[PDB]
């Protein structure tokens, strides 16, 4: 997460970094989500300069040191840290810096409109919850010294393709103000 | 989980005391590699191993850092008089023979280990569930329920959504960072937040179960506790909601 | 400029 | 392994001008295995300070070394090269000859 | 004109006296530019010519940890070569690979090459096509396995016809001045008196760069060498090389013999006579 990069659900992402040693062999894409371990994407051996497969696109270019991931058709699963790695013989991995995609969802009818939810099992701390804002809506923190606000995340229904984005906010100063 | 094994997974411990990381890679892999990882950070080289033999060790910050693999199958990272600085996720990496393109490679899962000052800081989460609203099944049709899990240090939690007793995934998404209650505070105690989303049909259905499960990563057995409050330890922190 | 590390025998 | 006996020859940086400073060679090659005891000598007696180049070998396989150390030519002192190998029964002695 | 850039590896295991011991020399041409040996104190890469000290300790920091882990893998390798062949564990045994390019008048790769001796013994070789392996037993077989399943080859490849070129181009501009200049040989011939009727005529070539060289021979103008005297060519220990060739003649027929030199440096071959 030393570069941030956002891109909208069914456009294309390209990611892009400059590796240190002209002399590796082989270039990496590594992708990691959050808590997980890191996971190969692809690999492109240096005496190439394109390789494809399935949406991803990589593009490389020697002397410049400069390598590039296209993705196709960019979806909220894409969502991750990607990662450059390089490896000339047999020596370890060395990794760029990471740079964090950003999927923003198509909201195809918006709707915002907060909710307060009930309090399962008498939970006096209250939460209301901001829902079915568009892409370009934003949340921030509330300078109430103790009204938290989370940021947002998209919810998925495979069952109807619907998505939907989400925040949440509860206070513990026993002010609560839904609006 | 299938591939390269990591033990620990999650780890605290306070300043002074010994730690030691497991590895399991897969069992024809020649070459094992470990990295360090911070923060959202690129990994970094520690060391690596052809067969039994340590062809490097140069990346290990300290010599309280030893690694080793008896035969040549499971390494093991020990760490001695850990210190805060040492706190970082710790990834475990096995190759058929070496690294080329094309090589069959797998990554470890990871385990983050968390130095703490003093273990009295070490709290399980407080974890509740909140009913969708009928005001948004009146006008979305849709019910939202809101999981809050409260009050737990370090951050060391994995939040799930169990429906009638299956792990479900749609309609799911958790708050990719926990959220520190206390700004200032340096030792603050963190909260997360995850929501489930079915259609009103299935709430209005009052034979469904919901679960919110978070599994929190504390002390192990062999941990000295002796505060009368009851051993941090790691557990499953959960509450349950019905339809209505 | 030496090979970087070769694989064992 | 294979045993190969080490080939000699003792000799002078530049042709040697009485009184004038100089450099002293002993060089072996086309031996095999690599461990060899090279020493350079003045009136029988070792002299200590010597250099020897780094390790290498040719194309087929055989090492080569050139021991070397800084002297000035004067007559009556006969400076020689004695080699020992795992190869011989005995150290292997050459006299320098400044006419070879 | 034809340059060439070679590395010579050797490992040899001392049982009860350490680990295994690991030298590594450079050379371009016929001048060595860079030695590691496990074996010193503080063992790092350090240049042996004036022409690769200006590359920064970026530069060299990477070629010394390349040749610190290369001595574990070498050590690895012993161990495994050891076990192959069933050696006992208080032998000491020795192996060794050189590898280079070829960097052809046309400033292109000409050609690359790696081979690996165990014991003095030819081992394992790598192809002309740079894509594939020959071993030489079935040990050897076991280890082109382990290289094919590790795309070995495809980095030799690599690094022959990208990394060794680029570098070997760099190299030849740095020290221009020495690498491209050859040296012609001083010469003169001696004369050493045998018996009462017989002396020998010393022909010598002194100071000259590359290596490369001939000396011959000639009474009357023939090729007279079945009866001449060769050395090996020798190092003068500063980048120079000398030889000389001697023929034993009947006195007073001196000036019947003429002594014929080539090298490089030289823009037509040299006569030499014996000046009394």
């Amino acid at each position: 997460q030393s570069l941030f990069l956002s891109v909208r659900e069914g456009d294309s992402s390209v990611i892009n970094c400059t590796y240190t040693d002209s002399s590796s062999t082989y270039l990496y894409w590594y992708k990691q989500e959050p808590g997980a371990g890191l996971q190969l994407l692809t690999y492109i051996f240096s005496n190439m300069d394109m390789k494809q497969d399935q949406r991803l696109t990589v593009l490389l270019n020697k002397k410049d040191k400069h390598l590039s991931l296209r993705i196709a058709d960019t979806q909220t699963g894409d969502s991750a840290i990607y990662f450059c790695a390089e490896v000339e013989g047999n020596t370890p991995l060395v990794f760029g810096k990471g740079t964090r995609l950003s999927v923003i969802a198509n909201i195809q009818n918006p709707d915002p409109a907060v909710y307060q939810l009930r309090d399962s099992k008498s939970s006096d701390k209250s939460v209301c919850l901001f829902t079915d804002f568009d892409s370009q809506t934003n949340v921030s923190q509330s300078k109430d010294s103790d009204v938290y606000i989370t940021d947002k995340c998209v919810l998925d229904m495979r069952s109807m393709d619907f998505k939907s984005n989400s925040a949440v906010a509860w206070s513990n100063k026993s002010d609560f103000a839904c609006a | 989980g299938a591939g390269v094994s990591q033990s620990p997974r999650y780890k605290v411990a306070k300043r002074g005391q010994d730690v030691a990381l497991r590895c399991d890679p897969i069992s024809g892999h020649v070459s094992l590699f470990w990295y360090q990882q911070a923060l959202g950070q690129g990994p970094e080289f520690l060391t690596y191993f052809q067969n039994e033999a340590q062809l490097d060790k140069s990346g290990l910050p300290s010599d309280r850092f030893f690694a080793e693999r008896p035969e040549g199958s499971v390494s093991t990272l020990k760490i001695q008089r850990t210190q805060q600085e040492d706190s970082a996720v710790y990834l475990c990496a096995s190759s058929l023979a070496g690294l080329a393109g094309g090589v069959e490679q797998f990554f470890g899962p990871g385990t983050r280990l968390t130095v703490l000052e003093d273990l009295k800081n070490v709290f399980p989460p407080e974890v509740a569930v909140f009913e969708p609203s009928e005001a948004e099944i009146s006008h979305t049709q849709k019910a939202t329920l809101v999981c809050l899990a409260t009050g737990f240090y370090p951050d060391h939690v994995e939040l799930s959504w169990w429906v009638n007793g299956k792990e479900v995934h749609s309609g799911v998404c958790t708050d990719p960072q926990p959220l520190k209650e206390q700004p200032a505070l340096n030792d603050s105690r963190y909260a997360l937040s995850s929501r489930l989303r079915v259609s009103a049909t299935f709430w209005q259905n009052p034979r469904n179960h919901f679960r919110c499960q978070v599994q929190f990563y504390g002390l192990s057995e062999n941990d000295e506790w002796t505060q009368d409050r009851a051993k941090p330890v790691t557990q499953i922190v959960s509450a349950e909601a019905w339809g209505r | 400029k030496a090979y970087n590390v070769t694989q064992a025998f | 392994m294979i045993q190969r006996t080490p080939k000699i020859q003792v000799y002078s940086r530049h042709p040697a001008e009485n009184g004038k400073s100089n450099f002293l060679n002993c060089y072996v090659s086309g031996f095999h295995p690599s461990d060899i005891e090279v020493d350079l000598l003045k009136n029988g007696e070792r002299i200590e300070k010597v250099e020897h180049s780094d390790l290498s070998f040719s194309k087929d396989w055989s090492f080569y070394l050139l021991y070397y150390t800084e002297f000035t030519p004067t007559e009556k002192d006969e400076y020689a090269c004695r080699v020992n190998h795992v190869t011989l029964s005995q150290p292997k002695i050459v006299k320098w000859d400044r006419d070879m | 004109g034809s340059h060439s850039m070679r590395y010579f590896y050797t490992a040899v295991s001392r049982p009860g006296r350490g680990e295994p011991r690991f030298i590594a020399v450079g050379y371009v041409d016929d001048t060595q530019f860079v030695r590691f040996d496990s074996d010193a104190a503080s063992p790092r890469g350090e240049p042996r010519a004036p022409w690769v000290e200006q590359e920064g300790p970026e530069y060299w920091d990477r070629e010394t940890q390349k040749y610190k882990r290369q001595a574990q893998a070498d050590r690895v390798s012993l161990r495994n070569l050891r076990g192959y062949y069933n050696q006992s564990e208080a032998g000491s045994h020795t192996l060794q690979r050189m590898y280079g390019c070829d960097l052809g008048p046309d400033g292109r790769l000409l050609r690359g090459y790696d081979q690996s001796a165990y014991d003095g013994k030819d081992y394992i070789a790598l192809n002309e096509d740079l894509r594939s392996w020959t071993a030489a037993d079935t040990a050897a077989q076991i280890t082109q396995r382990k290289w094919e399943a590790a795309r070995e080859a495809e980095q030799w490849r690599a690094y022959l016809e990208g990394t060794c070129v680029e570098w070997l181009r760099r190299y030849l501009e740095n020290g221009k001045e020495t690498l491209q200049r050859a040296e012609h040989p001083k010469t003169h011939v001696t004369h050493h008196p045998v018996s009462d009727h017989e002396a020998t005529l010393r022909c010598w070539a002194l100071g000259f760069y590359p290596a490369e060289i001939t000396l011959t021979w000639q009474r009357d103008g023939e090729d007279q060498t079945q009866d001449t005297e060769l050395v090996e060519t020798r190092p003068a220990g500063d980048g120079t090389f000398q030889k000389w060739a001697a023929v034993v003649v009947p006195s007073g027929e001196e000036q019947r013999y003429t002594c014929h030199v080539q090298h490089e440096g030289l823009p037509e071959p040299l006569t030499l006579r014996w000046e009394p």
